[PDB]
């Protein structure tokens, strides 16, 4: 399938920015977990970032931390989170969805099964947080044998070879984290670039489309939203409803 | 792009979120930097002789192999200063930190030990340490953390994921991704993404290096076989270093089997487990079926990690090195044993290896054998855990 | 009768009943024999290095000196197995007890270390060991007392007179008098009746000439000073014996000032008390106008005996040797200044010695001088004593 | 005076044995001490062995430790001992009355002025029970120009060359702990000697007197009693006057 090129198409051809937020599947739990996302993309979500919740997250702060012990709380385990994804991709049928997985979840039952799996269910992009490009190879080819984007990130440390790397290998769109590494990555044809760089509030999306990336990525700050509203499932869904329609409404312009 | 390789056959890898690959890859520069740096050698060598202690006593063990055709000789690293192997290495790590001009040290422990030798370290050395332990280890280890305090480091409590040692290693990682521009990470194993199961190894390889002397000076040939306890792999890997091109040399490390191999409560990824990718590395993990990491068990906190250095899953793998387990009650029976007939106090750790050194000498009392044993600390921190135990056992 | 001088000058002697005086006369006759007997010096240089470690470090502490002209180094007992100096001595007092003919040790603790050291030297070489302890220092030393018993030791409580050091001592005196056919007494300082104090200071000199050897390597040039504590004398003598004669180096012992010594709580009889007898020696007491002994004073367990051997009555009378006191507080401050910026945690008793060697330092700042301290044992007996003291202070 | 050299040449003219008890000055109080001591005298005590309460008492055992620990209790001092003594020589003017002290009490204040006052209350003799004879020649020698005798005790691993030391030293009486010792200590011209090892019951101090000694010393059996009838004092004194008077019985054959 080609849902991040479309949708990348659709945005370039409205003048638009893409904005992407992330949520751990299953927190809080399963049924308001799917509730959450149907929320977000009836919000405005142009793309969704999904977390599967693992025991190690070395790459995640004290709020996605605690979204995945809120998700284990609930016994959410791995194979319920494909089954949450077809339910979601059978209601959805063109919005680019993203895992944000750890290596360890990817390799466990083989690396091409795993991506196999993501086919099946309808998976557009897989990020695996403690795969570098260098260690990539092997996941990059399973991915791309299986039509599955591998997204990888951009860091501020960034160089130039590290840049041609990333843009060469990635699919979908580069995960970036300024003006030097937006143009670079363009010169060397590199997906489209989202920015994910604690993106929390409006301007930030604004900000990000104006120097030359194809959207943003709001990595945390929805998880907080949840996080705050927990004894109120109600209101939840009105604030991340609210958030996300804000967040939207900045890359219109 | 690597100076060295950073795997052992399929085991090892540098399996970090690329925020963290400038850091690896600055710390093999310096490593290999100063690897051919005499001056770097020199200071290395000053501070292991004469604030450390080095070269460490090789006991021969007369009274607990009697009777029978074992010689059993252990290499005290229990007479380090801080009372553990653990010394060794926190020295050369701190004084790369200083080459590459960072000003703080992050450290994992989840014992002590290792922690209390970044802090005894960093002391000395002006550089501003904290310490990351899972809460549930600060709970359990508060004389540790006082030595700590006390050397004016900063313990940081862990209670992410379990609140143990791999959180506390995961807490350490993440800390290093976003400071490593001021920060060092001083891992505590010989595990990890590379460059680390390397240079832990290289700075605990005088271990063997003087085993081998000193056994050829008292016997006049190498020893049959060099057994260590397995927690992470730096105790065991320091000894076996430079041993593996000695064929006839036997490489034997010791996992903890906890209440039994069988009971699914023990800390033996290596032969018990299955490969997974952790805590930077590709490596045996204990994990359940799903591929989540899973908590591990000993009585020996040292050795209570779900998973294993590289370099020993290489070795296992080609056949080179073997590994077995010991139990709770194996290794206290070792503790008494030693404490009654040689008048030493072992770590309960390190009292893993002796009590497979036992049970190779009691199963085959007339086989003659020349065994080293690497007794890698003092138990005085497991006095109290034993007495315990002894207590509600009824002795 | 005897081989040797049983006096230095005034002080010293042979104050037992007459019951033990065969017992003494032996000991003195076993120990001359040794002296000379090639087989006994192999055997006891074989134990010190390759069971207990030896030599020890000599460490330069160069960040507690920063921005003064002293230079001081710490000789390293701290590291020697057991984790204090009295290891020393009882390995050799353990193969006179052998060569006698013995079976069984006695030997009297406070602390406990010395306690610990005749129990593992005991299951070492095959003697059974009673260690008679104050009932007060059994209540207060239960880790000490749980090692003793794990390496095989009978640990006897003693419940006379003021039920502590100096009543263990007399208790271990009582048993010896009625046994001493089969069992030896392991006295743990440079004191009692003669011939006590010429054994513990032969049997503890390596400390000064490993330093005298280490100094002259690393300074070109012996110190302008060497500083021990003093609690029985053991390890000062130690330290001061091969020095003597280079009348150049200054001989400095700390008795402990406890609470101050105009509060009368102190363990400073050199310089505060007057002599008596007491112990089976002619020495300075602590004493009560009557004649009665006092119970001395020290936050540190191992200083708080109410007299000192005679040898350092001696050196003191004829002025070679110099005695000064250092408070509790005094030595709290110097444990906490090791432990922050050189990270080794001294006993504190050996905190004592540190603390005087400060004092000298900043005194006078710009005074040239090369110090040793000699750093008798580690602290780690010690962190919860600390541990308390800073927490009901405040800090 | 000749207090113990009268008592010999009277025991001798009437073939009889000495018995001598140890008591501790000021155990269990001095009021009460003094009217021991009294009834030991009015039960046929030869002579007496008076302890002084000592802070470190290296020769004694738990008897007498907690004898010592009784008188502490009390309060009771070395003056106050002495205090006792002139009362008990004003009572008592020919009885032999021997102190075992501890080294320290006697060095206090100066070996020849305790000496001194030894003689001015009219004390017999000095055992010093830490004082080896190898280490007692101050001690003799004050104990001599006072008119004191100084006890010394034969131990049973003594040598020749000790028996001779001990013969030559020793006046008033030798304090034994053999036919051997008993006879060489004669041969040498021993003060006449006294068995003191152990010597609870009358037939002990028959059989001291048959292996050619002059009497026997009741070093502890008397605490015993003392111990054993504190709640008691009436009794405690019959107990006393009994055990005495028996073993006095078993002196005469
Ligand atoms: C005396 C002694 N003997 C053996 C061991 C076993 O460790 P090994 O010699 O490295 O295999 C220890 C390990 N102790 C730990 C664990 N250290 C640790 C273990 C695993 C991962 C990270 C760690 O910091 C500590 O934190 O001090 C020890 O103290
Ligand atoms: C580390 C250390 N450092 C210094 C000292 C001071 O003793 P020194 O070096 O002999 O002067 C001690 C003394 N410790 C005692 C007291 N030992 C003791 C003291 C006095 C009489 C009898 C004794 O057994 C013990 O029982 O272990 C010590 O442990
Ligand atoms: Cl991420
Ligand atoms: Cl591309
Ligand atoms: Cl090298
Ligand atoms: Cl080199
Ligand atoms: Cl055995
Ligand atoms: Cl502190
Ligand atoms: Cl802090
Ligand atoms: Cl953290
Ligand atoms: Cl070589
Ligand atoms: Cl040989
Ligand atoms: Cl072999
Ligand atoms: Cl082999
Ligand atoms: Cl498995
Ligand atoms: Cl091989
Ligand atoms: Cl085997
Ligand atoms: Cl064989
Ligand atoms: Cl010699
Ligand atoms: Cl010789
Ligand atoms: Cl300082
Ligand atoms: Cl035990
Ligand atoms: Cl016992
Ligand atoms: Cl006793
Ligand atoms: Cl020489
Ligand atoms: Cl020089
Ligand atoms: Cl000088
Ligand atoms: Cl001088
Ligand atoms: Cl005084
Ligand atoms: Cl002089
Ligand atoms: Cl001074
Ligand atoms: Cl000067
Ligand atoms: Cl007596
Ligand atoms: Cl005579
Ligand atoms: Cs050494
Ligand atoms: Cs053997
Ligand atoms: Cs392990
Ligand atoms: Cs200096
Ligand atoms: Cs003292």
């Amino acid at each position: 399938m080609e849902r991040y090129e479309n949708l990348f198409a659709q945005l370039n051809d409205r003048r638009e920015g893409a904005f992407v937020p992330f949520v751990t599947l299953g927190d809080p739990g399963i049924e308001q977990s799917l509730k959450i996302i149907d929320t977000l993309i009836d919000a405005g979500a142009d793309a969704l970032e999904l977390g599967v919740p693992f025991s190690d997250p070395l790459a995640d702060g004290p709020t996605i931390q605690n979204a995945n012990l809120r998700a284990f709380a609930a016994g959410v385990t791995p194979a319920q989170c494909f089954e949450m994804l077809a339910l979601i991709r059978e209601k959805h049928p063109t919005i680019p969805i993203g895992l944000l997985m750890y290596a360890n979840l990817v390799f466990n039952n083989g690396i091409d099964a795993f991506y196999a799996r993501c086919e099946q269910v309808g998976v557009d992009s897989v990020l695996v947080a403690d795969v570098p490009v260098e260690e990539s190879a092997p996941f990059r080819q399973a991915a791309l044998r299986h039509n599955i984007a591998p997204i990888f990130i951009c860091p501020p440390n960034a160089d130039d070879d590290l840049l041609r790397q990333v843009a060469s290998y990635g699919r979908g769109y580069t995960y970036l984290l300024l003006h030097h590494l937006i143009e670079k990555l363009k010169e060397y044809h590199a997906a489209p670039a989202l920015q994910g760089f604690g993106i929390s509030s409006p301007e930030q999306v604004s900000a990000a489309v104006r120097a030359g990336a194809a959207g943003a990525i709001s990595g945390s700050a929805i998880v907080k939203i949840i996080e705050k509203n927990l004894a109120s499932p109600k209101q939840m869904l009105a604030e991340l409803r609210s958030f996300v329609s804000a967040m939207k409404a900045a890359s219109r312009a | 792009t690597t100076l060295l390789n950073p795997y052992f056959g399929e085991f090892g890898g540098m399996y970090v979120p690329q925020i963290l690959m400038p850091a690896l890859n600055q710390l093999e520069e310096a490593f290999v930097s100063a690897q051919k740096d005499p001056e770097f050698q020199a200071q290395f060598a000053d501070l292991l002789k004469n604030y450390a202690g080095r070269p460490t006593a090789l006991t021969k063990c007369q009274n607990i192999t009697a009777g029978t055709r074992t010689t059993l000789y252990l290499k005290r690293e229990d007479l380090l200063h801080g009372g553990a192997h653990k010394t060794n290495q926190v020295l050369g790590q701190a004084l790369l930190a200083k080459r590459m001009g960072k000003s703080e040290i992050i450290a994992e422990t989840g014992a002590g030990a290792h922690g209390v030798a970044s802090a005894l370290a960093s002391a000395l050395l002006g550089l501003k340490c904290r310490i990351y332990m899972g809460a549930k280890d600060v709970e359990r280890q508060s004389p540790n953390v006082f030595r700590m305090r006390l050397m004016g480091a900063e313990v940081i409590p862990v209670h992410s994921g379990s609140a143990t040692l791999k959180d506390a290693c995961n807490e350490a990682l993440r800390d290093w991704s976003g400071s490593y521009e001021t920060a060092h990470y001083m891992l505590g194993t010989a595990a990890g993404p590379h460059p680390y199961p390397t240079i832990v190894r290289e700075f605990q390889r005088m271990i063997g290096e003087e085993t081998k002397a000193q056994i050829l000076d008292k016997e006049g040939r190498l020893p049959d076989a060099v057994i260590a306890c397995v927690g992470g792999g730096s105790n065991a890997i320091g000894m076996f270093a430079d041993f593996i091109n000695d064929t006839s040399v036997g490489l034997i490390g010791v996992e903890p089997g906890g209440h039994g191999i069988e009971t699914g409560e023990h800390g033996a990824p290596l032969k018990h487990g299955r490969v997974g990718i952790y805590f930077g590395m590709k490596a045996p993990m204990m994990q359940t079926a799903d591929g989540q990491i899973e908590e591990s068990y000993s009585i020996s906190a040292g050795l209570d990690f779900p998973s294993v250095g590289p370099q020993h899953a290489y070795l296992n793998s080609i056949g080179r090195a073997d590994y077995v387990s010991i139990t709770d009650d194996e290794a206290l029976e070792a503790f008494k044993t030693l404490c009654r007939h040689e008048g030493i106090i072992p770590a309960l750790e390190s009292s893993h290896a002796l009590a497979h050194a036992l049970k190779m000498m009691r199963e085959q009392p007339e086989k003659e054998q020349l065994l080293v044993v690497n007794l890698s600390g003092r138990g005085d921190k497991d006095i109290f855990t034993v007495h315990d135990i002894l207590k509600a056992r009824g002795e």
